[PDB]
């Protein structure tokens, strides 16, 4: 039987400061027991000051850094280029998440 | 017959400029912007004294920050008031916000010309859209069956637009207060309308930053009305 | 009389006379012609230049279909895009199924009832363009020409558009002259000249040269288009001719 | 694409008058004559073969058609139209009735489907009226033998006697005058013949009339043997011999 | 006078669209006759390539629709393909659903209701084209089956189309009288060929070179369309005798 | 399906279809509603030019809409139905989801909605239909009255109108109506709105009929000899 | 699907013979002891069934009609391949959902046939077949006795012979032989009941009650008849 | 005449009436200009008001970071058709990780332009484009007609008046091309284009609206006291 | 492209008249008259047919009265063809009302749907309407016995009596004359009779021009038994009513 999931390991760490944030990632790719990369970049930079990390199974994660990228462009162009607050960009990365309720992304984000 | 989404040799499209005429006949509404609120501002027309004058709703909130006055064939304005609801509200559930008065207006006006052989026909109505926001302030647009909007800092619409966006034009200022805006409505109303204008047969509201969007009282209005004829009296 | 209003309709005559109303556009259009040779097909176009604005070689004209096809079109250029379009969802299913790229006779049937189903119903308008087409399969080098009707035929040399007449009666002298056949490379040559001589029609504007070609021996039997010092050397002949 | 003409073609004129279903009715009258008459053991159904060509073979244009093994058809009109009428007929005695009961419709039944088919031609969207006018003839156990009129409007009548077309009106005199109720299946054929050949201008055999029955059971035509209650078909067509046996006696 | 545009009654009863259509039929000004013999069907049709650039090879309106069944088509040729590719499809689709090979008579009918179809539904158009099927059917014999835009079809003991129909149809009409059988009394499909060329050659009034003529023959299992050398082996002897 | 644009534009901005649609009303029997100040009255004009009608089971002009709202009409008969059908189907479905019956004005704004509805789709034409809609809110003693027409416009009235001669009947409402005191008791409602149709029925036989809904679902439609009191009643005051 | 059953085709000389035993079971019970397996797709076209006795039926039916349809539109008589062909693509799209096993045999103007088919639409052709419970026991006799060029007699005899040997040897089969004979230039006949060799034996005793015997609450007389006039 | 009811229909001469006024609107709406360099492509754009009360219309819409364009005619038209660019550059971003080439963009306008010309139910659109962009070969400026076509240029001017700018860049061809690294020059021959086509009226601070994509510069649209500067 | 044809059946007059629907009306006036007169003990039907034949086969023939269910029965003015499209309809409403409820259809809900049908096909659909009006005669358990008419628009009307078809204003005339409201079947079986007699466009009134139908509880007891009269049964009521 086919599984559409995977555990790509990795493990991110948020801290919010007082003036500041810092988004932690290390950069180890693995499969079961071997190492695919070294240094496979987990923690992106999505523009309007956000940082975001998902993850858990890779190519979920991979995909939905991208939408929300993606989202952030598109909130530009229809909002006469305001910037996305990070309070908005939180709730619009809620609806892309309850979208696959019952294929979900399996992944644990942090933004 | 000739298609609905037909162009004439002039380059405009017949249905959209026959709905303007159907504009031309409807009531006069009037929205004057400035930095302390926009006022909206219309005349409801009854046809007979036995019609309930409080039961003509041609001013209308879409939200908290953003009311809208109509003009034109008033039925047609639902689905447009609706979609502009469903909008506003669907925005903030996706982005945790207000959505900008600008937006609102571009949202609506994408439905203007979705008709064809979608609906049979363009909207036989203009909308004035007023409205606030923290990155544009206050702001007034005015909404056509064309999908175009402009935004203005005073407009009129309906019968007797053209009289009254003159008088417009003289009396605008960038430093109006709220108080001299609703004068101003009050004022111009009072000269295109065929009756005599009482708190009965026209309406006032308008939108601040602190209040949101309201509909003001008959009692609120009357005594706005009776300080306009106070102070043209006094010269 | 109203029977020349709607597509599909037929006249007393017989006749459908929207389908003749798209050739008018047809012969309005720039000139554009194709010529047979030994073991291929060559196929070039005028285009006008309307002004100097106009940034040279970069409002390409000639299609490729697949990648042994060549199309080429005088009228509504929008018109000929849309069938090309179609042409290549056409070879890409051929090719899905049959493993093999599309044959010309094929391809050209493929065309031919796409433009004549947009004669069946009027609630569609028959195409502004007449096709000129063709290239290298198994059999052989193959030129066609297809018309707004639907209409094709296989020929030795074509042309279309507001210098056509020019242009068939310097085709037809190639025929007569060369029963044997012309190669690749003097066709290129004669196309040149053919396109400048039908420039004539056209004589008020000045326009660019552009011609392409697949051959067996000189392309691997893939579309191509002519280009620098081939192309040079091909308007140097033709310059000479009409002097 | 896609079929743009959701409307109706056929609508009432101001005087009342559904304009597509007369003109329908005028393309019939100018049809070469059928006739249909029915005895107390049989009915008849008939018409001529009008050859369009001599280099044309009319034997391969079957205007008399079997419809089921008990019931035939005949028209006057469109050819091309009676055609897939017969087509639609015969499947729609299978599909609405055949498969469901596991028997052949009764006549007035399956006329009635024939029926709703024109009718639905005559409102639907973006089609024309069928023009034909059908006599459609069979047998079934608990009416017995039947004649029927199916009209481009959809309407049918029964008939003991009638005819269709271009000599209508002279023929359907002439079997006012000749029809009872005593007629045997014999002399319906021989009435039916005396009938047809008023309405023929050139030749009058039976290669250029085609003539059916509704009749008794052939067990000969059945293909098999073995089924006691299986008798075989009541719809016999009458060869160009038997047709020119009863031209002798005529 | 919108009963003229579509397929809808005229007063008359008439139905203009579909006459308009059988006169675009004779629009390429092209003769063909069929015939039939012992063991074949021969259908010839004349062949004018009046344009020099043309490839005269690609120029023909005669069709292989199935291995057994031969159609040549007398109108323009965008309606004579629309319907060749349709009964083509018609032809293997039958073979695939019912196990055997398609009858010549069976598939003239299919697209007489399809042409029927036509005459009744507003949205199409008539195709203005008439389609004349050839064959040996297996149980049948030699046979012809001829479509028009009416949606009418009839089987031939011979058959004429064209411009000239009338003086083709009477000369055919004369032999059949004189020989008093319904086909051409001869064993070789070759000499049915010579038969079908001399009785053309007779009735338009006109000699042909092999370049003028296209030829398709019918015999059992197979249909298949002559070589111009083919062609000019059948004429060398008819000028012989 | 069937897409065409029936409804449209003209170069003087009116569209035709709407217009004629008010036209139909124009034709319709006379509907006239009038509020009193603990009940509403629907009267409604029937056409002499049928008898022999079975009036047991003819429809009736009246009606009821849920228990406590009631809609009369003037127009084609068999549009009304399609607007009565929707209506009653959307108050049971209000019920259903909302837990409590339908607002007047909610009804109201529903039937306006699909009426207008009717005047931008394609392939339909506008009903030929103006409706009186009356009745009592929920829990509350207010009396309510609202008329729509074929472009979906909608509004309350203290009185109003519709149908064949509905000018003269509202003129005699814009005198015979005070709004400072409506009238007080059903008595005094009844007899304005009988009166009021007399300036135009013919005879006060089977010609009037009327409706009294009352607060909490108490509707009542009034007999024969009930009404003819009150045709009695004014007649001879009227001999003066 | 349902095991039982025992039907055969056999070739001969001038055309082809089916036949088939008359039990049909339900479990260990029978149900009928007199079934008809032996089905009509055409006047000269018959097939058995084994398997899902309604499914057997019910496609039978379905491309008897349509094969009729298709006779009546081509003016031919139907082919037995015909109906092999519509047969086989309609069990495959239901992908052996409907348990129809089939032998097919008939006469057309192409000639005698003798075809088999199985529920997920395979098809098989041959001289001689068996299918259902009984098959085993019936192909036992056909490859002991089968030869090629078999007359009439001899074929009918075969046919009827496998047959028993299922009747007597298969639990699934029983009762009677039915046979149906398709010959070329003849029509068909079918011989129903042809073999009879289980017939009951008399019962030692008579089971006709007194009359009274049951005890009875109440009668009525039950109204059958349609609302009366006057 | 009688062959201007609808898109379907040729005229006996084989034109297209319902194209030739959408073509129409173009030439009633508002002037705008672009031309190109080596490194640069500019659009400038003249901004119509309704009245003095009344905000400036905008002409220039961003499609992606590389691409964009401005419009003369139907606004809402421009939105269709700047959202279908901003969906096609989108689409190749994300399933090919490649920028769009704005001569393949060009192609994509056209083909949707097409369609809308040949069906019954449908009309043209009624709006006239002037793509810029800078991709894998340089700068591009493209002229889109809603007939369908669409021409590479060196520079144009579509709208009212805009015959006086054409002739300009015309003129001035072989020195704006030469324009390499030098935005505020490039730009300053554009303004100097576009008044070629005023009348009665001059560039103001609300009324100019200008745009510039190049080598390193993503696609930025200036107005405001942005385009004071070029006043 | 198809626009051009399109009639458009769906659309008011200036006057705000629908006009097929009074085309169509125009159609009915042309056909058979057809009469339903209700009374205390039972309701009447009564229809001419349209100029007949000698040859035509009167016993199994059927243009005017039709048998719904076995309470309610039409008598159809109009397109013959049109009638029994939406007649079918009308027996499958009345059969799902059964199979949903387990009680017989209500005559006023049959003819509610058969109207709305009706209303339909004049408000959308772009197609014609049908050229059918109807008298249905129908009994239930709540009304008793009622007689309805419905026409194109889908308008429908309950009624005493009740023509439709051709001389309808003659016809009405007469049954308003004549009519009262404690006549007995019998009474209403002669004047449905003598109604036709005067009204009708033939030289006489013969059995063979006729149909007849009564809805009698004239059945065993507390029931109803639908009668539709066979032609010689026409023949003999022609004679006891004297009228041939
Ligand atoms: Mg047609």
């Amino acid at each position: 039987q086919f599984n559409p999931y995977g555990d790509n390991g990795g493990t991110i760490l948020g801290i919010a400061g007082e003036d500041f944030a810092v988004l932690a990632g290390d950069t180890r790719n693995i499969t079961d027991y071997s190492i695919n990369s070294r240094y496979e970049p987990k923690v992106f930079d999505c523009g309007d000051n956000i940082v975001m990390s998902a993850n858990g199974f890779a190519a979920d994660g991979d995909a939905l850094v991208k939408r929300f990228k993606n989202s952030v462009k598109w909130y530009h162009f229809d909002h006469n280029d305001k910037k996305l607050s990070i309070n908005s960009a939180a709730r619009n990365i809620q609806h892309l998440l309850y979208g696959k309720r019952f294929f979900p992304y399996y992944v644990h984000t942090i933004i | 017959d000739r298609g609905v989404s037909t162009f004439s040799p002039e380059g405009r499209l017949f249905q959209v400029e026959y709905s303007l005429e159907a504009i031309k006949l409807g009531s006069t509404a009037i929205g004057i912007a400035t930095k302390e609120g926009v006022v909206l501002g219309v005349e409801k027309r009854a046809t007979s004294p036995l019609l309930e004058s409080d039961s003509i709703e041609k001013i209308v909130e879409i939200d908290r920050h953003i009311g809208c006055a109509m003009s034109g064939l008033t039925a047609d304005a639902r689905s447009m008031i609706e979609h502009a609801r469903t909008a506003a509200v669907t925005h903030n559930l996706y982005y945790d916000e207000d959505i900008n008065v600008e937006s609102l207006t571009q949202s609506v006006c994408d439905l203007a010309l979705r008709f064809g052989e979608l609906m049979s026909r363009p909207f036989g109505v203009a909308l004035l859209i007023a409205g606030h926001d923290a990155d544009d302030g206050y702001q007034l647009f005015h909404a056509e069956p064309s999908g175009t909007f402009y935004r203005y800092n005073a407009k009129a619409i309906g019968s007797g637009s053209e009289g009254a966006q003159a008088e417009l034009l003289n009396e605008w200022h960038s430093s109006l207060t709220l108080k001299e805006a609703e004068l101003l409505v009050l004022k111009i109303l009072k000269q295109v309308m065929e009756e005599k204008l009482d708190e009965n047969n026209a309406q006032l509201s308008c939108i601040t930053k602190q209040d949101g969007f309201k509909i003001y009282d008959n009692e609120k209005t009357a005594e706005l009305i009776k300080e306009l004829k106070e102070k043209e009296a006094a010269e | 009389t109203g029977y020349d209003l709607s597509n599909s309709v037929f006249s007393p005559d017989g006749r459908n006379f929207q389908v003749e109303y798209a050739v008018k556009a047809v012969e309005n259009g720039t000139t554009s012609i194709g010529i047979k040779c030994n073991d291929g097909v060559v196929f070039a176009v005028e285009k006008l230049i309307t002004s100097k604005l106009l940034v040279p070689q970069k409002n390409v004209k000639i299609q490729v279909v697949d990648r042994h096809i060549g199309c080429v079109y005088s009228g509504l250029i929008p018109d000929g895009r849309h069938l090309v379009n179609r042409g290549r969802e056409e070879a890409a299913s051929f090719k899905k199924l049959y493993k093999t790229p599309i044959p010309i006779p094929a391809f050209a049937d493929r065309l031919g009832q796409y433009v004549q189903a947009h004669t069946l119903y009027n609630s569609v308008r028959p195409f502004g363009v007449s096709t000129i087409f063709g290239g290298v399969d198994k059999n052989g080098a193959h030129l066609y020409m297809l018309e707004p009707s639907g209409s094709y035929w296989g020929y030795k040399g074509a042309a279309t558009g507001k210098g056509r007449q020019s242009a068939k009666a310097e085709l037809e002298k190639l025929v007569d002259h060369h029963p044997e056949g012309l190669s690749a490379r003097e066709a290129v040559k004669q196309a040149a000249k053919i396109i400048y001589l039908a420039h004539e029609d056209n004589k008020e504007k000045d326009f660019e040269l552009e011609i392409s070609w697949c051959s067996l021996s000189e392309t691997n039997g893939l579309h191509k288009f002519v280009k620098g010092d081939l192309l040079q050397e091909a308007i140097d002949f033709a310059q000479k001719e009409i002097n | 694409m896609t079929d743009r003409y959701s409307f109706s073609l056929t609508t009432f004129s101001p005087s009342g008058k559904l304009g597509q279903i007369d003109y329908a009715l005028t393309a019939v009258k100018q049809g070469v004559t059928s006739l249909g008459i029915k005895a107390t053991n049989g009915v008849v159904i008939a018409t001529e073969k009008k050859s369009s060509s001599p280099l044309a073979m009319s034997e391969t244009l079957s205007k008399v058609s079997l419809l089921t093994p008990d019931i035939g058809a005949v028209y006057s009109g469109m050819g091309p139209d009676y055609r897939v009428l017969v087509d639609k007929s015969r499947k729609v005695a299978h599909t609405s009735y055949k498969r469901i009961y596991g028997e052949y419709p009764p006549t007035k039944l399956l006329v009635s489907e024939v029926a709703k088919i024109m009718q639905e031609a005559t409102q639907s969207g973006g089609v024309r009226p069928f023009g034909v006018s059908l006599l459609i003839a069979g047998h079934d156990e608990f009416n017995g033998f039947s004649l029927y009129q199916v009209d481009p409007s959809g309407s049918y009548f029964p008939w003991k006697a009638t005819a269709i077309g271009k000599g209508s009106v002279a023929a359907k005199t002439f079997l006012e005058k000749r029809w009872n109720d005593e007629l045997e299946l014999e002399d319906a054929i021989h009435i039916a013949l005396l009938t047809l050949k008023e309405s023929v201008e050139g030749e009058f055999n039976g290669d250029t009339i085609e003539l059916a029955i509704i009749g008794d059971e052939n067990p000969d035509l059945l293909g098999y043997t073995g089924i006691p209650t299986d008798k075989g078909p009541r719809f016999r067509k009458l060869t160009s011999q038997e047709i020119n046996d009863r031209l002798e006696a005529l | 006078g919108y009963d003229r545009h579509i397929t809808i009654f005229s007063p008359e009863g008439r139905l203009y669209q579909v006459e308009y259509a059988f006169k675009a039929t004779n629009q390429t000004n092209i003769n063909s006759l069929a015939v039939r013999g012992k063991d074949c069907t021969v259908v010839i049709s004349q062949k004018k390539v009046p344009d020099k650039l043309l490839d005269p090879t690609t120029v023909s309106y005669i069709f292989c629709i199935s291995r057994t069944i031969g159609m040549v088509v007398n109108g323009p040729i965008p309606d004579a393909r629309n319907a060749a590719l349709r009964a083509k499809a018609e032809a293997a689709e039958f073979r695939y659903k019912y196990g055997y090979d398609m009858p010549c008579d069976v598939l003239a009918k299919r697209m007489a209701n399809l042409s029927q179809i036509y005459t009744q539904r507003a949205y199409m158009r008539p195709l203005g084209v008439i389609l004349t099927f050839v064959s040996v059917d297996e149980e049948l014999g030699p046979s012809i089956y001829k479509t028009d835009p009416a949606g009418y079809y009839v089987g031939y003991k011979a058959t004429a189309t064209g411009p000239k129909q009338q003086e083709i149809t009477t000369n055919l009409e004369n032999h059949f009288k004189k020989s008093k059988i319904d086909h051409i009394n001869e064993e070789s499909w070759e000499k049915v060929v010579e038969f079908a060329i001399t009785h053309m050659i007779d009735a338009l009034g006109t000699e042909f070179s092999k370049n003028d003529l296209e030829v398709g023959v019918a015999t059992k299992d197979k249909f298949f369309t002559l070589s111009a050398e083919n062609i000019e082996e059948r004429l060398v002897a008819i000028a012989e005798q | 399906g069937y897409d065409r644009a029936l409804s449209i534009f003209s170069p003087d901005g009116h569209i035709f279809q709407v217009e004629y649609a008010l036209e139909a009303v124009k034709r319709g029997t006379c509907a006239v509603g009038v509020k009193g100040k603990n009940c509403v009255v629907l009267g409604c004009e029937r056409r002499s030019t049928l008898k022999l009608q079975d009036t047991r089971i003819t429809p009736s002009k009246v009606s009821k809409i849920d228990s406590h709202v009631v809609l009369s009409f003037s127009g084609l008969n068999a549009d009304s139905r399609i607007l009565i059908e929707k209506a009653r189907v959307e108050a049971q479905s209000h019920r259903l989801t909302l837990e409590d019956p339908v607002t007047v004005e909610y009804l109201t704004r529903y039937v306006a909605g699909v009426q207008q509805r009717y005047t931008q789709s394609g392939g339909v034409r506008p009903f030929g239909v103006s409706t009186l809609i009356a009745g009592f809110d929920p829990r509350d003693d207010e009396p309510k009255l609202y008329q729509t027409e074929p472009s979906g416009i909608y509004s309350s009235w203290s009185a109003q109108t519709i149908g064949r001669n509905s000018k003269t009947v509202r003129e005699f409402l814009e005198k015979n109506y005070d709004r400072k005191e409506p009238p007080a008791t059903v008595e005094e409602c009844v007899k304005l709105t009988v009166r009021s149709l007399l300036e135009v029925v013919q005879t006060g036989a089977k010609n009037i009929e009327i409706t009294v809904v009352k607060p909490d679902s108490d509707i009542v439609a009034l007999s024969s000899e009930e009404i003819n009191q009150y045709v009695t009643q004014i007649e001879q005051e009227k001999q003066e | 699907t349902s095991v039982g059953t025992t039907i055969v085709g056999v070739k001969f000389n001038n055309g082809v013979v089916i036949a088939a035993d008359t039990r049909s079971t339900q479990g260990p019970i029978v149900a009928d002891k007199n079934c008809a397996k032996l089905h009509r797709i055409s006047p000269k076209i018959w097939c058995a069934g084994a398997g899902t006795a309604a499914d057997t039926e019910a496609v039978t039916q379905l491309i008897g009609s349509n094969i009729e349809l298709h006779s009546l539109y081509t003016s031919r008589e139907p082919r037995v391949v015909s109906a092999l062909q519509m047969l086989k693509q309609h069990l495959f799209k239901y992908q052996g959902h409907i348990g129809a096993y089939l032998i097919v045999a008939g006469v057309d103007p192409t000639g005698s046939h003798l075809f088999s088919i199985h529920a997920h639409g395979s098809t098989d052709v041959g001289y001689y077949l068996s299918l259902g419970s009984g098959s085993l026991a019936a192909m036992a006799v056909l490859e002991s006795h089968w030869k090629q060029d078999l007359t009439k007699e001899e074929a009918i005899k075969l046919a009827s012979d496998a047959i028993q040997a299922g009747i007597w040897n298969d639990l699934g089969s029983g009762s009677n032989v039915d046979v149906c004979v398709m010959e070329i230039g003849k029509d068909a006949e079918y011989l129903r009941n042809y073999l009879t060799p289980n017939v009951r034996e008399e019962k030692q005793k008579s089971y006709k009650f007194p009359r009274g015997t049951t005890a009875v609450l109440k009668e009525s007389i039950v109204n059958i008849c349609d609302i009366q006039e006057e | 005449n009688n062959y201007d009811g609808d898109t379907v229909t040729f005229s006996p001469t084989g034109r297209l009436f319902q194209v030739e006024y959408a073509l129409e609107a173009i030439k009633q709406g508002s002037v705008t200009v672009g031309l190109r360099s080596n490194t640069h492509a500019v659009l400038v754009a003249l901004k119509r008001n309704a009245d003095e009360l009344s905000s400036y219309q905008k002409k220039i819409i961003k499609c992606d970071e590389h691409m964009g364009l401005s419009l003369a005619g139907l606004a809402p038209d421009a939105r269709v058709l700047s959202n279908y660019l901003r969906q096609q550059c989108n689409y190749s971003s994300l399933v090919f990780n490649r920028k769009l080439a704005v001569e393949r963009a060009g192609h994509l306008l056209c083909d949707k332009a097409q369609k809308n010309t040949q069906s019954y139910g449908g009309r043209p659109y009624g709006v006239g484009l002037l793509i810029i962009g800078y991709d894998k070969s340089g700068a591009h400026l493209l002229e889109f007609q809603p007939s369908g076509n669409v021409t590479e240029l060196y520079g144009t001017a579509i709208g009212a008046r805009s015959q006086g700018a054409k002739t300009y860049l015309e003129r001035t061809l072989d020195t704006f091309i030469k324009i390499d690294g030098n935005p505020d020059e490039l730009i300053k021959a554009g303004v100097e284009a576009i008044s070629q086509s005023l009348r009665d009226e001059s560039l103001t601070v609300d009324n100019l609206s200008i745009a510039i994509v190049g080598k390193d510069t993503p696609f930025t649209i200036y107005d405001g006291e942005a385009v004071a500067k070029y006043i | 492209g198809s626009r051009r044809y399109d009639s458009r059946t769906t659309i008011f007059s200036p006057e705000g008249r629908l006009y097929q629907v009074e085309y169509a009306l125009e159609s009915i006036s042309h056909a058979g008259t057809a009469i339903g007169i209700m009374a205390s003990d039972g309701i009447v039907l009564a229809a001419e047919r349209k100029v007949t034949s000698t040859l035509l086969e009167q016993d199994t023939s059927t243009e005017k009265l039709y048998k719904l269910n076995d309470k309610i029965a039409v008598a159809v003015a109009g397109l013959t063809a049109d009638a029994e499209i939406l007649i079918n309809t009308a027996r499958i409403h009345a059969q799902n009302y059964l199979k949903t409820y387990n009680e017989d259809i209500p005559v006023e809900i049959l003819v509610r749907r058969l109207s709305d049908i009706k209303q339909g096909y004049t408000q959308h659909g772009g197609l014609r309407p049908f050229g059918v009006s109807f008298i249905y005669a129908g009994y239930d358990d709540r009304y008793g016995y009622q007689l309805y008419t419905s026409n194109p628009s889908g308008n429908y009307t309950g009624w005493k009596a009740i023509s439709v078809g051709a001389n309808t204003s003659a016809a009405q005339t007469l049954l308003q004359m004549d009519y009262k409201d404690d006549m007995k079947v019998d009474d209403a079986i002669e004047l449905a009779l003598k109604t036709l007699s005067k009204t009708t466009d033939s030289s006489a009134l013969t059995y063979d021009r006729l149909e007849f139908a009564t809805i009698r509880k004239g059945a065993n007891d507390g029931e109803v038994y639908q009668k539709i009269f066979k032609p010689q049964e026409i023949k003999d009521i022609l004679v006891k009513t004297g009228i041939t």
